């Protein structure tokens, strides 16, 4: 059977994509909240996988597993807010973004099972694309510089704003691990698979000291 | 106008210069009108 | 040099289409590409290929 | 051998040639697409869709390879360039014909391939922490094309050994002297910017080096001929 | 390639050859002529009309060109020479086959043409007032043929650049190696003198010089093979 090599099976599984620390004291997230832009490549092996193709469509199932750094389950109420592409993110814990109805919020207890939601295909284009040979629109005129190269902006998927419910800081140190699973995957235009280490998140730049894929051989004649 | 698109390519043993001969003629829609005798020099 | 031009010397006005066929007489092993361009009257000689 | 003529341009090619159509799909006008009535975008057929022949490249024993970006390769040449520059939206297919002129005493192999969304990655020295983004002349080289710095990784961190997954054709001096690739419009949008987005890049890279005995012609010409298939432009002018 | 045999003579030529018939008219017997009954002139077809192959010429980097006069070229050779020399009146057509043997590393072009009533003009030094007329060996060179002094004016004050107005064929070493010309009897009379009148001259002139890299065979052979078409002789003997 060949159902294991379908694209759906190839991306099928749910992987850790982000961790959110909400400590009692510290410099990390002092205001008891965090904004997490949806990053497909949070799961390490995912980027190279996904970059096997040029264009892709998919749904995303997000699951939120919360606990304390010891894995302890505590009586705390959380809010998972999905800030859509184009909506302004909360800048404080008292921001009015937290109560904007058009930002879907999920209210779960840490006692409850992990929260779970589906995100549709958010792009205004017909497909996400991991490669964009060109500078972003509008065109031209000059433009401002070359800095913008290789950045497709239609890949924007949204943002998850994670906070503890309430006006007072939580009594518990929390960690919110979020898992993403790709649904209904389609992909176009196969590409050669990355064989050099990645350097930056938004471009294919590589170290000027490049390596072979492998080469454990002395001469072509000896195995 | 005749332009070099590519360089002239030869293997070893072939001469490095060659000649083009240009031949010209008129097509069947060609016509001439007002006759006019005018040439060189007769029998010196 | 053409018989055409010499027959034009015996007339005053003429009009029509012309054919110029080029023949390459290099060795059989020689190869390459030429660009032969026609510029209509009034137009200047093209500055580059 | 025959005479191939479209528009005012005429090339000398061989009927005995094997054509590869990229992804099994011929270029087509976007009647499928979006906004129609009113009104459909200007489409040029007789005049603009001609044989544009780029200045030939000389490929040597030491050559690493070249690439051209589309439609960037033509947005500075003919009436295609005029249309691409003075319109708002653009889409088109392409007929790419790459041809070599060499003798039977020369040898070498070229990989002629087309890679949609060919993004370039230059370096700062190996390694970071911070990045230099490549300049216009390296990302949009115009009709002259640009030469590869690191062919093995295609100047973008990906092995050239797998480039044959893209629409390609080999030019083996022993077997053939020409390669013809037909590329349809490939994009996540029906229309895009002609000047700011290069839908694909053409690659011509030596996998097997040029060789010859001393006395034979040291540089072998690579002639690229290309012709827009189903051009389409929307917008006005300046 | 095939075997072409007429009479006792056999040559090796190619079927893949393009023949040019002079003035679009095939050689023919002069049933047209009314001097008949009695009686019609001796006409030899089986024996005399064979392949006469002249001694080959060696054409060099410096060669200017050759010409042969007809029927003079044969009035000293075979049984044709015998009929032409021992008869009163003569007329005939001709099949002229000119062929080169060269390698693919040689180059050059020959113009093979037929010029009716080819009158020669020599000089006295440039110029007059009085004239030297050319000798027998320059006007009737026999089977050896004569070499041009001033090819540009065809040794007769006429431009060779316009020689293509006569029945001709190019021998481009790159393309072909042979030329075949068929000549009918051309004259203001139905019969004439075989020894005192040369109805036409054959011209073989290098327009594009022979070339080769040194080490290649310095001289390329030009082989003339000719066969009378519709011979006709009147008179008796000595």
């Amino acid at each position: 059977s060949t159902a294991e090599t379908t694209l759906d099976s190839f991306f099928s599984r749910a992987g850790l994509v982000g961790e959110i620390d909400l400590p009692l004291e510290g410099t990390t997230n002092p205001n008891g909240y965090a904004n997490w832009d949806i990053d497909i490549t949070g799961y390490a092996q995912m980027r190279r996988k996904v970059e096997l193709f040029t264009y892709m469509r998919f749904d995303a199932e997000f699951t939120f597993v919360a606990c304390t750094p010891t894995g302890e389950v505590v009586p705390q109420l959380l809010q998972y807010m999905f800030v859509p592409p184009g909506a302004p993110k909360p800048d404080s814990r008292e921001s009015l973004a937290w109560q904007t109805a058009t930002n879907p919020s999920v209210f779960v207890k840490l006692s409850d099972p992990p929260a779970q939601v589906s995100v549709p295909f958010m792009s205004p284009a017909s497909a996400y694309q991991w490669f964009y040979d060109g500078y972003p629109t509008f065109g031209e005129h000059k433009q401002e510089k070359d800095l913008e190269y290789g950045a497709c902006p239609n890949n924007m998927m949204g943002t998850f704003s994670v906070r503890t419910v309430g006006t007072s800081k939580s009594k518990y140190p929390l960690v919110v691990r979020i898992y993403m699973r790709m649904k209904h995957v389609r992909a176009w235009i196969p590409r050669p698979m990355r064989n050099q280490n990645y350097l930056f998140k938004a471009n294919p730049n590589y170290a000027g000291n490049s390596i072979k894929p492998t080469g454990a051989s002395r001469t072509a004649i000896t195995t | 106008s005749i332009w070099y698109q590519t360089n002239y390519v030869v293997p070893i043993g072939a001469p490095n210069t060659a000649y083009i001969i240009a031949l010209a003629a008129a097509q069947k829609n060609f016509t001439m009108q007002l006759c006019k005798d005018a040439s060189d020099i007769l029998q010196t | 040099s053409t018989l055409l031009g010499q027959l034009c010397g015996y007339y005053t006005q003429w009009s029509g289409s012309l054919e110029v066929t080029f023949m390459f007489t290099g060795s059989f092993m020689a190869t390459g590409k030429m660009l032969i361009a026609y510029t209509p009257p009034g137009g200047p000689l093209p500055k580059d290929r | 051998v025959a005479q191939l003529t479209i528009g005012n341009s005429t090339i000398t090619t061989q009927e005995a040639a094997n054509i590869i159509v990229g992804y099994g799909e011929w270029p087509s006008y976007c009647s499928d697409s979006d906004a129609t009535a009113v009104d459909k975008p200007t489409r040029p057929d007789v005049s603009v869709n001609r044989f544009y022949t780029l200045d030939t490249k000389l490929w040597e024993k030491s050559s690493k390879g070249w690439y051209w970006k589309f439609p960037d390769v033509l947005t500075e040449t003919g009436v295609f360039g005029q249309n691409a520059q003075f319109h708002y939206l653009y889409r088109s297919g392409f007929c790419i014909h790459v041809q070599c002129n060499a003798s039977k005493f020369h040898q070498g192999a070229l990989l002629v391939a087309v890679l949609p969304e060919y993004v370039i990655g230059t370096v700062a020295g190996g390694t970071g922490t911070e990045d230099s983004h490549p300049p216009y002349k390296q990302t949009q080289p115009g009709a002259d094309g640009f030469e590869l710095q690191h062919p093995y990784v295609l100047d973008a961190g990906i092995p050239i050994s797998q480039l044959t997954v893209c629409p390609h054709q080999w030019i083996n001096l022993r077997t053939n002297n020409c390669a013809t690739i037909i590329v349809p419009y490939i994009n996540a949008l029906p229309f895009d910017s002609a000047l700011n987005h290069c839908n694909f890049g053409l690659l011509v890279v030596p996998i097997s080096p040029l060789d010859y005995d001393q006395g034979a012609t040291p540089v072998i010409p690579i002639t690229i001929t290309l012709a827009p298939m189903c051009s389409e432009f929307a917008g006005l002018r300046q």
